[PDB]
């Protein structure tokens, strides 16, 4: 689970570093598109990583 | 400013157009595209 | 519109023929899958060439 927190640190620090270094021309759509898309990419990565970190169902097939 | 997070700041100004320069001011405001008129005489038919 | 379908017929069937040639387990790895890899790759690569003929002929239209 700590390799989810370790990715949350480098995503959150990147989003904070982009909040202060956004271009001044279109600030409320530079720091709103890029910071929210990193959040949603990290959310789907964390959900697709934690479902396989400690699984309850093993993959079972016959034809191999 | 930009107005993509909230709306822009509106003012409700009041003009006074004389009858000598009336068509010219109206055709100027039609080309400037900044003044949203409001129907003052709603009670008239 | 045949040139778009023909360009995808080049790309997708070339990747499928390469994945049959290298015995990739998403195409050969099951019992219901075909047994010989390059035997299927030889008849998918010729279809890739056929769609390349369609792409070149409809590319001059």
């Amino acid at each position: 689970f700590y390799t989810v927190v370790g990715v949350f640190i480098v995503v959150s620090a990147m989003s904070v570093l982009f909040w202060i270094m956004a271009p001044k021309n279109n600030q409320a759509v530079w720091r709103s598109t890029v910071i929210l898309t990193l959040a949603m990419m990290f959310l789907m990565w964390a959900i697709t990583f934690l479902c396989q970190l400690h699984p309850l169902v093993a993959p079972r097939r016959s034809d191999l | 400013e930009e107005a993509i997070f909230r709306s822009a700041d509106m003012t409700y100004v009041q003009l006074y157009i004389p009858l000598e320069v009336i068509r010219e001011v109206t055709f100027l405001l039609g080309k400037m595209s900044v003044f949203m008129v409001m129907d003052l005489n709603k009670d008239l038919t | 519109c045949c040139t778009v379908l023909s360009a995808f017929g080049v790309v997708i069937l070339s990747v499928i023929a390469h994945l049959f040639n290298t015995n990739h387990e998403s195409f050969v790895g099951s019992i219901n899958d075909p047994e010989d890899g390059p035997a299927v790759a030889h008849t998918v690569y010729l279809a890739a060439l056929v769609y390349l003929v369609f792409f070149v002929f409809c590319g001059f239209q």
